[PDB]
């Protein structure tokens, strides 16, 4: 995933408060704010009385401020607030647009997306207009992600795949292969594939007729309220309607027929915003219709399969033959190595197996999890969860394909006295924020979280 | 030929389609998934009779896949003979399997299942007045018995007689099926042709062995005592061969060195006739009889160990004998004494022959000796599923239908060798191994990566860990000089090349009886063959060890029974292999081999505190190169 919350924090403050003006947008971004901030956002949304940070420090319980630290840092990063140092404290006040935007949306307001949806004869039911969108999304999956047939009606989807890095193949020739961007995008269960590719559509068409805030407000508009009658045609600005019409043609929006109609309630936008059940020429079988293969015997036993689903699997397992229910493939060190040569590190497949292709791994893991939460203090013997042997197989193979291990962080200095280095190191062991420490050199390469909290005490 | 391919049809009948493959009608309402195309029975967790399908499928087929949730099946052509003997119905096997397994019963799968349940391993052979007759147990066998060229054409019109059935039994069909049915007595010429006509029409027959009805063979001097040990895999090999009433002849592949002959000797006791034991080689005859057969109630002085170099009493024994194929008929005919046994084996009507690892000796001599010897029944106690003795005459149909298979997963998990933790040690590389890999690629390098000091130190972790755990550590190294150099550093008694035998068993005396000395370094002198020791941690250093069929035998041999269950992993295996060296291919063959054998597999590359273990000699990269040049002498 491109981590749009870390990309949306790079955009300047004027366009961030541009987004907060719509109560529908304020509610939509509210669902993605961290839960501790969610409590803080609703708290400061209701009473707009300026309070020093010390009182807010009294409200909460003991340790757990790591959510608080990241929340306020996120709040400043995307500038949903403005820190005002009045009395030497933090007189945290919510951004005027963001503070006012949630007032209507929480109290049944007229958010441009929320009230812009038109109630009418919703001929597009739950299965209406979503199967085409899933197929259009399925087509763009075969073209962008790389599948046997690229039947995606979104030509702009294919073009965004080449220049925008949506497809890891020959962009100039019109192909969509699997590459570093494609492996990272396809590694994401739902959000990573949706967020990464959507950024190219916004980033590419973002200056001329794009309407950065206008296209975003329309995208937040679709999730702000159900379009219903005159939704896709109506709830779409100059960039939104072109984006919605492009989405209607490209599968981004579940519009009606003729490229100009009411917004049919497709499940693609619901999948992006609510992040809920991804299950959708008129047969829509789910949820356990899709599935994958994993085994301790290093052999894949597939009984349920899907057209595009096996295409992803065969990119990291040898594909020999397709049967009525079985697809030939034997998972070994060699099997993962197929994508490992292409530079795709075997990191996102580990999360892939336990998140997707698991609908056929349900019973296999049903003997894995074993409800090891309440009995974890009682019994300390795992029943192979999460799979370590396949992890041992992949880590040994992935290490071979790299032979070098690289760590990320930031080097620090100014450890003049030995006491300060030791005191943070010991607490770092409690939180696991230090990769490695040494009093002799007084330098280590980690992130700013250890640095930030120590200065927070120093500053406050 | 007297053998038919039908005893070894395994390895085929595993292929299906998707558009060609029909979707299983029982998939909508069926617990398992038994697809005839792949030959599998994928028994899910929702099966009302999941155990029954495995019992019905296990008796008739071989489950190739052993997943926790869903299983798989492998091709087994001989399973028709075993499936017929178990009792699975021809229609019954398909009807239950088709309904239970989701994959619909295909015509080829149903026809074979219908054939396997009844036609496979359900032949008819009649016998009257305690003899062999031209008939069968059922009406079809009666038509079959008369319809045989030797059974029917070589038969007398008399239904049965006391003298002919007792004496004559187109020769005495003691490999016939259940008697006491409609038939007519037969001539006494050509059981060779009789077993030739059975295999050509491919009719696996549920043979019997009526020793009590054979007046030509007197009751021999056999000391009938079953006081020998009985083991979970031994009784059913007896029970399935014995069945109900009379016994029979067949193939029962057994673990070598795990009392393989024990079923035969006990089976020899029941039949009370002329029985001979054939071993792999002459040196094994004395070594194996000395290693376990003393506790056995068989008679060492009567069971003349035929060697052809040391002379015993022959053509004079009133009871059983023990010998080898090499003694029987091979280039290993040290003198005319062996040929004198062969001549006597014709004049004497020998009814049972026990085979020990036939696969080493080519089968061409097996057919030559049988015709002249005029044997009644045999017993091939082989070990390997795949063999070079799959010639036109299959030893299965040459002897009889198989009863029990060498289910190694049963004996390596039930307490003897339970919790098989196979490992392959990838010792960290260095310059000289990479320097030696590039400069020369000949097999002379085979010992130039074996000499790894980290390998010895990787062994030394197993030396200290297992002695602390009270386990047993076994090292396998075909070389001598470098192997001797190994364990002097740790200063303990150790097996080595051309060791004095009394000392090595004295080393074994401290090995499995005492706990302070627990590391034994078996050389190529171990096989074949010596006393395969009790195995708790087996270390293999040589990884070429041609051929792969020897590897299956060696893997089964040294990894032997261990009557100890303190640790959760009471049977370790380690393959100390230098990485970025020549043994990449050879070790990776083992890695696939152990998992295909069914044993649980792991990789041990990170010992607990590798650089802090004692005896850090030659640890530095400079010192390792010096030994590599010393190993150039070997």
């Amino acid at each position: 995933k491109h981590s749009v919350t870390q990309y949306l924090e790079e955009i300047p403050q004027q366009v961030q408060n541009r987004l907060y003006t719509s109560p529908a947008t304020c509610l939509a971004i509210y669902r993605i704010l961290p839960p501790l901030a969610k409590f803080f956002i609703m708290a400061m949304v209701f009473n707009e009385n300026e309070v020093p940070l010390l009182d807010l420090d009294k409200w909460v319980n003991s340790n757990g401020k790591l959510q608080f630290q990241n929340a306020i840092k996120s709040m400043k990063s995307l500038h949903l607030l403005i820190p005002n140092k009045s009395s030497g404290t933090l007189m945290i006040n919510l951004n005027p647009t963001f503070k006012i935007s949630l007032r209507n949306a929480l109290t049944g307001g007229e958010v441009q997306n929320s009230f812009g949806v038109v109630v009418e004869e919703n001929v597009v039911s739950l299965d209406l207009l979503d199967e085409y969108s899933a197929n259009k999304w399925e087509t763009i999956l075969h073209f962008m992600v790389g599948t046997p047939l690229a039947k995606i009606p979104s030509e702009k989807v294919l073009n965004l795949l080449k220049h925008s890095k949506l497809m890891e193949e020959v962009n100039s020739t019109g192909e969509f292969k699997i590459t570093n961007e494609g492996f990272q995008f396809l590694l994401q269960e739902i959000n990573s594939q949706l967020w990464t590719l959507l950024l190219q559509y916004l980033k590419m068409i973002e200056t001329s007729k794009m309407d950065l805030v206008d296209v975003l407000h329309f995208i937040f508009m679709l999730g702000a309220l159900e379009v219903g009658k005159a939704y896709k045609i109506d709830a779409l600005s100059e960039t939104q309607r072109i984006m919605l019409q492009d989405m209607r043609d490209y599968g981004l929006v579940f519009q009606k027929h003729s490229n100009d109609s009411i917004f049919y309630p497709t499940k693609l936008a619901l999948m992006l915003t609510s992040d809920t059940k991804t299950i959708r020429g008129l047969k829509n079988q789910d949820i356990p219709d899709g599935s994958l293969i994993v085994e301790t015997n290093f052999k894949i036993y597939s009984y349920s399969n899907s057209p595009l689903q096996i295409a992803v699997l065969s990119l990291f397992v040898h594909l020999k033959a397709r049967f009525v229910n079985m697809v030939l493939g034997q998972i070994t060190r060699e099997s993962i190595r197929r994508a490992l040569t292409n530079g795709i590190t075997a990191d996102q497949i580990i999360a892939y197996l336990e998140t997707h292709a698991h609908p056929q791994m349900r019973r296999l893991a049903e003997e894995k999890l074993e409800k090891k939460l309440e009995l974890d203090p009682n019994c300390k013997e795992p029943l192979q969860v999460l799979p370590p042997t396949v992890v041992d197989q992949i880590r040994l193979w992935q290490l071979e394909l790299d032979r070098v291990i690289t760590y990320e962080g930031s080097l620090y200095s100014d450890f003049e006295t030995s006491q300060e280095y030791n005191l943070l190191s010991k607490y770092a062991q409690d939180i696991g924020v230090l990769l490695w420490k040494d009093d002799k050199k007084k330098k280590f390469f980690i992130s700013k979280e250890g640095n930030s909290q120590v200065l927070d005490f120093a500053k406050r | 030929p007297a053998d038919f391919v039908p005893d070894s049809v395994s390895g085929m009948f595993r292929s299906h389609d998707f558009s060609y493959l029909r979707l299983r009608p029982d998939h909508a309402s069926r617990p398992l998934w038994i697809s005839p195309s792949d030959g599998r029975i994928i028994l899910e967790s929702f099966s009302p009779l999941a155990e029954q399908a495995q019992d019905f499928l296990v008796t008739i087929a071989e489950p190739i896949s052993r997943p926790s949730h869903i299983h798989e099946y492998k091709i087994t052509a001989y399973s028709l003979y075993a499936a017929v003997s178990v009792g699975l119905e021809t229609d019954d096997i398909i009807s239950v399997l088709d309904r239970l397994s989701k994959v619909p019963v295909a015509e080829s799968i149903i026809n074979f299942i219908k054939g396997a349940t009844i036609s496979y391993g359900k032949v008819k052979l009649v016998i009257k007045h305690n003899r062999y007759f031209v008939e069968t147990t059922q009406a079809d066998i009666l038509q079959m018995l008369l319809n045989d060229s030797v059974i029917g054409p070589l038969r007398i019109d008399s239904d049965h007689q006391v003298q002919p059935p007792e004496d004559v039994l187109e020769r005495e069909e003691e490999d016939d099926d259940i008697d006491a049915v409609h038939s007519f007595e037969i001539a006494n010429e050509s059981v060779e042709v009789v077993k030739k006509r059975c295999q050509e029409i491919d009719y696996p027959v549920l043979e019997e062995y009526d020793f009590r009805n054979d007046h030509r063979n007197p009751d021999l001097d056999i000391d009938l005592k079953p006081s020998t040990q009985i083991r979970p895999y031994q009784e059913k090999s007896l029970s399935k061969m014995f069945g109900n009433g009379r016994a029979r002849s067949g193939i029962i592949v057994l673990p070598c060195g795990a009392g393989k002959t024990l079923v035969g000797i006990t089976a020899a006791c029941t039949i009370k006739k002329s029985v001979i034991v054939l071993c792999t080689s002459s040196v094994s005859v004395m070594q194996w009889r000395q290693q376990f057969l003393q506790w056995c109630t068989l008679q060492p002085e009567n069971c003349a160990v035929f060697t052809s170099d040391n002379k015993e009493m022959f053509q004079t024994e009133s009871g059983l004998v023990v010998s080898t194929y090499s003694m029987v008929a091979n280039t290993r005919n040290r003198s005319h004494d062996s040929q004198k046994v062969m001549d006597f084996l014709t004049g004497r009507e020998w009814g049972f022959i026990i085979l020990d690892e036939v696969h080493v000796v080519p089968a061409a001599m097996f057919r030559r000796v049988v015709s002249t010897i005029a044997a009644h029944a045999k017993l091939g106690l082989t070990a390997t599923l795949v063999r070079e003795d799959d010639k036109i005459g299959d030893l299965n149909f040459l002897i009889g239908p198989k009863l029990y298979e060498a289910n190694w997963m049963e004996l390596s998990q039930k307490g003897h060798i339970a919790n098989v933790q196979c490992a392959e040690v990838w010792c960290p590389m260095t310059a000289e191994f990479y320097q030696e890999y590039l400069r020369e690629t000949a097999r002379k390098r085979m010992l130039l990566y074996i000499m790894n000091p980290t390998k010895f130190q990787a062994c030394q972790f197993l030396i200290q860990y297992h002695e602390r755990r009270g386990d047993k550590i076994i090292v396998f190294s075909d070389n001598v000089y470098a192997l001797q150099e190994y364990a002097l550093k740790m200063g303990k008694p150790f097996i080595y090349g051309s060791t004095p035998q009394q000392e090595r068993m004295n080393i074994l005396q401290n090995f499995q009886y005492n706990d302070q000395i627990n590391t034994i370094f078996l050389s190529k002198v171990g096989d074949t063959s010596i006393d395969l020791p009790e195995a708790t941690c087996l270390i293999q250093i040589s990884s070429h060890y041609g051929s792969r069929r020897q590897e299956a035998q060696r893997l089964g041999r040294i990894l032997r029974a261990k009557r100890r269950n303190d640790e959760g992993f009471n049977a370790f295996f380690y393959s100390l292999v230098s990485k970025d060296t020549q043994e990449m291919y050879y070790s990776t063959k083992r890695q696939a081999f152990l998992v295909d054998q069914g044993y649980a597999f792991k990789v041990i590359t990170h010992l607990h505190g590798m650089e802090n273990i004692p005896n850090l000699a030659y640890a530095s990269p400079r010192e390792r190169r010096e030994l590599l040049q010393e190993v150039l002498l070997k």
